[PDB]
RNA sequence: AGACAACCUGGCGAACUGAAACAUCUUAGUAGCCAGAGGAAAAGAAAGCAAAAGCGAUUCCCGUAGUAGCGGCGAGCGAAAUGGGAGCAGCCUAAACCGUGAAAACGGGGUUGUGGGAGAGCAAUACAAGCGUCGUGCUGCUAGGCGAAUCAGUGGAGUGCGGAACCCUAGAUGGUGAAAGUCCAGUAGCCGAAAGCAUCACUAGCUUAUGCUCUGACCCGAGUAGCAUGGGGCACGUGGAAUCCCGUGUGAAUCAGCAAGGACCACCUUGCAAGGCUAAAUACUCCUGGGUGACCGAUAGCGAAGUAGUACCGUGAGGGAAGGGUGAAAAGAACCCCCAUCGGGGAGUGAAAAGAACAUGAAACCGUAAGCUCUCAAGCAGUGGGAGGGGGACCAGACCCUGACCGCGUGCCUGUUGAAGAAUGAGCCGGCGACUCAUAGGCAGUGGCUUGGUUAAGGGAACCCACCGGAGCCGUAGCGA
RNA sequence: GGCCAGUGAGACGAUGGGGGAUAAGCUUCAUCGUCGAGAGGGAAACAGCCCGGAUCACCAGCUAAGGCCCCUAAAUGACC
RNA sequence: CGGUAGGGGAGCGUUCCGUGUUAGGGAGAAACGCGUGCGUGAGCCGCGUUGGACGAAGCGGAAGCGAGAAUGUCGGCUUG
């Protein structure tokens, strides 16, 4: 009994990784306020988009046990 | 396993403290002087080694000017040195300083030659 | 060239030595160690959490939860392990052999863990199989079966075990048969 | 096998010749995969007993300016720290467990390398196991000068038996190990300086150990 | 009855802290305090898990797993079942009924769950198993004993050195004028207990015991379960909130029952609450006996190598130091001289005076002697040039000490846009004094296997370690809530 | 892309401007240089101006900016 | 081939362990003091009209492993 990294929870139930690994997540915004919105930017805000580069770091940081490839 | 410093520091002191003997006061005695007068000494050394090679050249012409002042009325250093030039001989500075105080006879030949060519 | 306690040595590169900081500046990291000067990551002492940027609402608080989880709908697992044709191409089997689920941990192709030791297996199509086998399995893909039967392999599907129905259900689900029998015939 | 080895009867004659035949380290990593499993084997034998008092075990805190001097341990107006003498110790040993591991077959590799790098020194026995009926050292030694082994040099018996006679009557020379399969030791195979095996014993190594 | 270090059980039960504030939450049911018992305690013989296949009291380790979940869904908290090991053990009683009484009690009977027992009949009987005064037994512990093998030379001393020998079931260890298998005490090996203690066997004795058939009417732990409310605890923060345990109030059913299976109802499966008791595996060190130490060596190691919980300080709770190493042996210096003692100088002891404030004895700091030199001088004290003077040389043209006079030269650190600063810090010297360890994650460098890789706990001729131990774990399929 | 740092108080100078009084060694921006983190020379001394970017030795030589009465290196040079 | 914060490479030393009951050592070890010795330096190698019993090199391993600053801290000793 030593002690192991803890996976941060909050962290873990809004990225998740593909099969190749790359880490993904929801955009923001679709919530309430709809009607002003356009179907157009909708649409856009429904779908998965890879995570930016810089934030890698502090993500990666607090799931340590979620699988990834930065692509090496 | 505990590690007492033992001698490992007053060697390391004591090499300095060599350095810096004949240290007018508290500079020869105590360690934490000592060592900063032992850097202050290497930094001019430093210094003054790069000084040395700048003075005597300073002294050489000084030593050079005054020797052939002596023969012309309206004779200098510079002119001299440009009269050497165009009658393209190596000799440097040291060299006419040195013959200048120790062979005087030779520097008033070498003045009579440049004289004799630009005439 | 013989071994004794004395000649023996590392391999270069392998064991490096470490940085010792705070001894010396000529060495290396000296004085404050590579902190540069003050402030709160050169303090001593725990840090500040990792997901966490100085204050402005942190990048996985501005993001919003993903989709099922988000609400405690349990998360999907595998229920088979998959194999494709390819790995049976590759092993030894030769013709008449047995594959099932017991024969592949055998040749050692599958090393189930816990959860995977508890299931069954699945046949998916992948690479195209050139022998006949006897394969049992307790399920297949469409283009799996359609390429084994093609290949002339006898496709034996195993039972799962039993769901418990309550006899009231079993009346009716059986209501269901006895009309479809009646109007067929 | 690149090399014959000599097998003696109890008398010291040449009656024939075997063949040890092992898994060797590729002749680059040799030198460090035979380090590596020695590091092991002394650092994992270590006990770390090494024990300080942090600042916090050391007797007789309260936590103010002292009262009044200590000689040697304080002065007048000071507050209580590391930095006194008879203070605690800054990242002392704590006792420890020094073990750690490696991978199996890396271990029985560098045994391997170990011994087949002893090829040049080893001979062969008669198994010599019934000579011995009353345990006599006297004896034990005898037979170790006609097989020409100086009782000085640290050599190493490695047989199959531990026949109590044989047992002790080599129990008492500093320099001989007697080894069974139960205890053997890259450690020791290393320290020696002649190896010693029977036949049968050949016949375990080249087989545990032998190449495909 | 009191005492008792840590461990343990029960009762009360914080706060700083984390959350970059804080109030729910965290710290933590931790510390502390009270009470209690033991060498362990507690838990423990399914009103239990599970899922349609199965298990078979409790505890502890590995793993599942930082998975399912919980959470101002923030900080964080965090299971279980399968699986592997260590270790194994199951028993007494209430009620129906039959005896004795007016009772309340006593004696027999009776204890289980894919139901048992009471009731009513008919069969079997001898072995088996469990407990245990008394006692020579076995072993161990608490005193012991026997125990192999060497000499001379070498400057205080020989165990060292050179040179010869020998023992070894003994070459562990400590001592000895100096380092020893062979000098001493010992070690291996082997013998030994009148008395007490302990584990074991046996020990009269004490215990128990089966088998079938019929009978739903008799029992199967009541102010209990549940329900309504108020809480607590369960990983689970009132949530859909089960299971578990408590205040106030109501309040069942007996096997044709009752409870559990994560609101609830049906169905099936599993189990039998409201009475008790029990060994081992596990935790710990005020200690006892052995062992080892990449542990300390007098500022270290315990606070304590001497009066140490002392001196001293505090009304009191409480705080809390320092002082080690003459020599192998005191052989601790007779006698004379200075002489009131101390102290000294000879002589004598000693390998050495090492001479008692005595072993190596650095620096600061205090001096003494010899070489050069300063009293018209301005300067972080040096440095490059070197007048004149002195010293030990062998490459005598060199080295070393001094320093007439010229030039150059704004202490160190910290920290700043920037410092000689009149910015901080240091009286000086010597010691002590700071990126450490454990456990995980990522990356790199090296190896090892790639017939994919690897074992965890656990076992090991004590450790290490051969050889086991595939449970796990990583890689072989993704997409999608 | 990977691994892994500091920095996030700047100063003046040239130039374009705003605030201010076309005040400030003031303040705030923009495009540059030096200092910061740069020693050497010129500037009497003199972080930010000019020259130039210091691997090291030499009792060698040529120059830059700047200078040539004496302190103090070089012309008490020439001609208007 | 200037260099602060800072990153990377190559090294030296201290005490201890392995080799090792090592080589060497009352024909004087550690230490202490010295050098016209060798290193880019940390340092090494050599020497002793001191000292009185231990202990290298090599090839490896481990850390209570290097001090001038902490109004650090304990002793010693000055200044006034
Ligand atoms: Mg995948
Ligand atoms: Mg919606
Ligand atoms: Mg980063
Ligand atoms: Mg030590
Ligand atoms: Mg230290
Ligand atoms: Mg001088
Ligand atoms: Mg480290
Ligand atoms: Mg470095
Ligand atoms: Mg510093
Ligand atoms: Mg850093
Ligand atoms: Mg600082
Ligand atoms: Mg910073
Ligand atoms: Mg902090
Ligand atoms: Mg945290
Ligand atoms: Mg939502
Ligand atoms: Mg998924
Ligand atoms: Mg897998
Ligand atoms: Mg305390
Ligand atoms: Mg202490
Ligand atoms: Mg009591
Ligand atoms: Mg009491
Ligand atoms: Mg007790
Ligand atoms: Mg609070
Ligand atoms: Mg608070
Ligand atoms: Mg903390
Ligand atoms: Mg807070
Ligand atoms: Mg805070
Ligand atoms: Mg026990
Ligand atoms: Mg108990
Ligand atoms: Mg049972
Ligand atoms: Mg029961
Ligand atoms: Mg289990
Ligand atoms: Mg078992
Ligand atoms: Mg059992
Ligand atoms: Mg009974
Ligand atoms: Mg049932
Ligand atoms: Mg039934
Ligand atoms: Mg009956
Ligand atoms: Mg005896
Ligand atoms: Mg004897
Ligand atoms: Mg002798
Ligand atoms: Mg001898
Ligand atoms: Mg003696
Ligand atoms: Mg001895
Ligand atoms: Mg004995
Ligand atoms: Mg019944
Ligand atoms: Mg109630
Ligand atoms: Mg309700
Ligand atoms: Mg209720
Ligand atoms: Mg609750
Ligand atoms: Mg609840
Ligand atoms: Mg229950
Ligand atoms: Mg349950
Ligand atoms: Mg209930
Ligand atoms: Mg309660
Ligand atoms: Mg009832
Ligand atoms: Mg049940
Ligand atoms: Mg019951
Ligand atoms: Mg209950
Ligand atoms: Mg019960
Ligand atoms: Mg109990
Ligand atoms: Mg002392
Ligand atoms: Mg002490
Ligand atoms: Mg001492
Ligand atoms: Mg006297
Ligand atoms: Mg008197
Ligand atoms: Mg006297
Ligand atoms: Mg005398
Ligand atoms: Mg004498
Ligand atoms: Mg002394
Ligand atoms: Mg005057
Ligand atoms: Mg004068
Ligand atoms: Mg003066
Ligand atoms: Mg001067
Ligand atoms: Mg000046
Ligand atoms: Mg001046
Ligand atoms: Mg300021
Ligand atoms: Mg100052
Ligand atoms: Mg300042
Ligand atoms: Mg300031
Ligand atoms: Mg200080
Ligand atoms: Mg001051
Ligand atoms: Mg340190
Ligand atoms: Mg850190
Ligand atoms: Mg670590
Ligand atoms: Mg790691
Ligand atoms: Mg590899
Ligand atoms: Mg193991
Ligand atoms: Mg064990
Ligand atoms: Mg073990
Ligand atoms: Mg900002
Ligand atoms: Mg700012
Ligand atoms: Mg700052
Ligand atoms: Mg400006
Ligand atoms: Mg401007
Ligand atoms: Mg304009
Ligand atoms: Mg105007
Ligand atoms: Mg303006
Ligand atoms: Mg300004
Ligand atoms: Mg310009
Ligand atoms: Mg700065
Ligand atoms: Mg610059
Ligand atoms: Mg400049
Ligand atoms: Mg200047
Ligand atoms: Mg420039
Ligand atoms: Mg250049
Ligand atoms: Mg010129
Ligand atoms: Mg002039
Ligand atoms: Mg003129
Ligand atoms: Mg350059
Ligand atoms: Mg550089
Ligand atoms: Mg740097
Ligand atoms: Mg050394
Ligand atoms: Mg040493
Ligand atoms: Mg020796
Ligand atoms: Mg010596
Ligand atoms: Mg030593
Ligand atoms: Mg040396
Ligand atoms: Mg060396
Ligand atoms: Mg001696
Ligand atoms: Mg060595
Ligand atoms: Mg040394
Ligand atoms: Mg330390
Ligand atoms: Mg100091
Ligand atoms: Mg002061
Ligand atoms: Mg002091």
């Amino acid at each position: 009994k030593g002690y192991k990294m803890k996976t941060h929870k909050a962290s873990a139930k809004r990225f998740r990784v593909t099969g190749k690994g790359k880490i993904v997540r929801r955009r923001a915004g679709k919530q309430h306020l709809l009607a002003k919105k356009n179907t157009k930017r909708k649409n856009r805000l429904s779908k998965l988009i890879q995570v930016d580069r810089s934030d890698y770091d502090n993500v990666i940081g607090a799931l340590p046990y979620l699988k990834v490839n930065r692509k090496v | 396993t505990r590690v007492k410093r033992g001698y490992i520091a007053r060697r390391r002191r004591k090499k300095i403290r060599f350095f810096a003997s004949s240290f007018r006061g508290a500079h020869s005695r105590l360690t934490r002087t000592i060592a900063q007068q032992k850097i202050r000494a290497l930094v001019s050394a430093h210094r003054d080694r790069d000084r040395q090679k700048r003075d005597f050249r300073r002294l050489w012409i000084t030593r050079i000017n005054a020797a052939i002042r002596e023969r012309g009325v309206y004779y200098n250093y510079s002119k001299f040195i440009h009269d050497l030039y165009k009658r393209q001989l190596l000799l440097n500075r040291k060299i006419l300083a040195q013959i200048a105080i120790l062979n005087p006879n030779c520097i008033y030949m070498i003045y009579n030659e440049i004289i004799k060519k630009e005439d | 060239t013989r071994f004794r306690l004395d000649n023996l040595g590392p391999q270069p590169g392998s064991r490096k030595k470490g940085k010792r900081k705070g001894r010396g500046h000529a060495a290396g990291q000296g004085g404050s160690c590579g902190f540069g000067m003050r402030g709160q990551k050169s303090r001593s002492g725990p840090g500040i959490m990792r997901g966490f940027e100085g204050g402005q609402m942190p990048l996985y608080r501005r993001i919003p939860k993903l989709r099922g989880i988000a609400g405690g709908m349990r998360a999907g697992l595998p229920k088979y392990v998959p194999i494709n044709l390819r790995d049976i191409e590759v092993a030894g089997f030769k013709e008449g052999e047995e594959v099932s689920l017991e024969s592949l941990k055998a040749k050692g192709i599958i090393n189930p863990s816990g959860r995977e030791r508890r299931l069954p297996l699945k046949i998916l199509g992948e690479g195209e199989l050139s022998t006949k086998l006897q394969i049992k399995a307790r399920a297949f893909s469409g283009s799996a079966k359609e390429k084994l039967e093609a290949a002339g392999c006898s496709v034996t599907v195993l039972p799962g075990r039993k769901k418990y129905i309550k006899e009231s259900v079993r009346k009716n689900l059986a209501r269901a048969d006895e009309y479809f029998a009646k109007k067929r015939a | 096998e690149l090399i014959p080895l000599p097998i003696l009867n109890f008398s010291g004659e040449k009656v024939g010749e075997t063949f040890l035949n092992l898994k060797t380290a590729p002749s680059e990593t040799a030198r460090a995969v035979v380090h590596r499993g020695l590091i092991t084997h002394l650092q994992n034998k270590r006990r770390g007993t090494a024990s300080t008092l942090t600042r916090a075990e050391v007797r007789g805190g309260g936590r103010k300016p002292y009262p009044q001097k200590k000689t040697g341990r304080a002065r007048r107006g000071s507050q209580r720290s590391p930095l006194r003498p008879g203070g605690g110790v800054i990242f002392g040993p704590k006792p420890r467990d020094w073990t750690i591991k490696m991978n199996k077959k890396e271990r029985r590799l560098a045994l391997s390398t170990a011994i087949a790098s002893a090829v040049g020194n080893s001979f062969v026995v008669e198994e010599f196991a019934e000579n011995f009926e009353k345990p006599k050292t006297k004896d034990f030694i005898a037979a170790m000068q006609r097989w020409g082994l100086d009782p000085a040099e640290k050599s190493l018996f490695f047989l199959m038996d531990l026949v109590e006679n044989v047992e002790k009557s080599g129990r008492n020379i500093r320099t001989l190990k007697l080894l069974t399969p139960r205890s053997l030791n890259l450690f020791d195979v290393l320290n020696a300086e002649k190896l010693v095996f029977t036949e049968g014993t050949i016949q375990y190594l080249n087989q545990r150990y032998g190449v495909d």
